């Protein structure tokens, strides 16, 4: 899915987002050519390579990573061990952060 | 694996042998990444090279799978002396802070 992407992909520049692709098809590619002792195609008979969106994820993961930064790494450090419930005041905590955002939102 | 990092400290009086079974209990660990810092080897120096040195020690601790590290004589890292008391906040600062952050994931 195209949209789906554009909105997973922000602050890139448009060289990152075209080196997405290239990375994508490389990906692709290498599946069906594979040979270590010696190397050899997969006897022609990948005329059928399809690229699924699993390649993209993986390649968003692992290949490209933009230079202006990012806030992934920050959130899985800061909330390492998730969130429980085990009394009210968790409860009102969170409403009274809502109600605040909401304040400055729509001052 | 919720804990990566864990703590400890060794306490008693002078000339109790605090040191050596510090030493023994790192060795007995058979990690691959060990390290021993100490006053002795930065005699001399100032406050900011001390700051640079720690940064240092710790850096590479961060580039292995598990470590184990030692500070020995802490009370000689800051320049403690019972008249005054005089000391520097800035190499307090460093290992306060540093005591608290865990390393890349999965380490
Ligand atoms: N069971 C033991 N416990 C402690 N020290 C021992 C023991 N057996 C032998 N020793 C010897 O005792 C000495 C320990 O002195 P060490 O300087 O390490 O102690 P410390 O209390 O950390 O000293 P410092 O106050 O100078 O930092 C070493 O010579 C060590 O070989």
């Amino acid at each position: 899915d195209i949209k789906e992407l554009a909105v997973e992909t922000k602050n890139f520049s448009g060289a990152e987002l075209e080196g997405l692709v290239r990375a994508a098809q490389s990906t692709a590619m290498n599946r069906h050519i594979k040979a270590s002792t010696k190397v050899e195609v997969d006897m022609e008979k990948a005329e059928s390579l399809q690229v699924t969106r699993g390649d993209f994820l993986a390649s968003l993961e692992n290949d490209i990573k933009p230079a202006f930064g990012t806030n992934q790494e920050d959130y899985a450090s800061y909330i390492m061990n998730g969130i429980i419930k085990w009394g009210d005041p968790v409860t009102r905590v969170l409403d009274d952060g809502e109600l605040l955002v909401q304040q400055t939102k729509n001052s | 694996d919720r804990t990566p990092l864990v703590s400890v400290l060794l306490e008693g009086p002078p000339h109790s042998g605090k040191t050596a079974l510090a030493a023994k209990i790192a060795e007995e660990s058979n990690f691959p990444f060990i390290k021993i810092c100490s006053p002795d080897k930065m005699i001399g120096f100032s406050e900011t090279a001390k700051c640079q040195a720690m940064k240092k020690i710790f850096d590479d601790a961060y580039k292995s799978q598990l470590s184990c590290v030692v500070v020995d004589d802490i009370e000689r890292l800051l320049d403690y002396v019972p008249i005054g008391p005089r000391f520097s906040n800035l190499v307090l600062q460093a290992l306060l802070v540093l005591l608290k952050k865990a390393p890349p994931q999965g380490r």
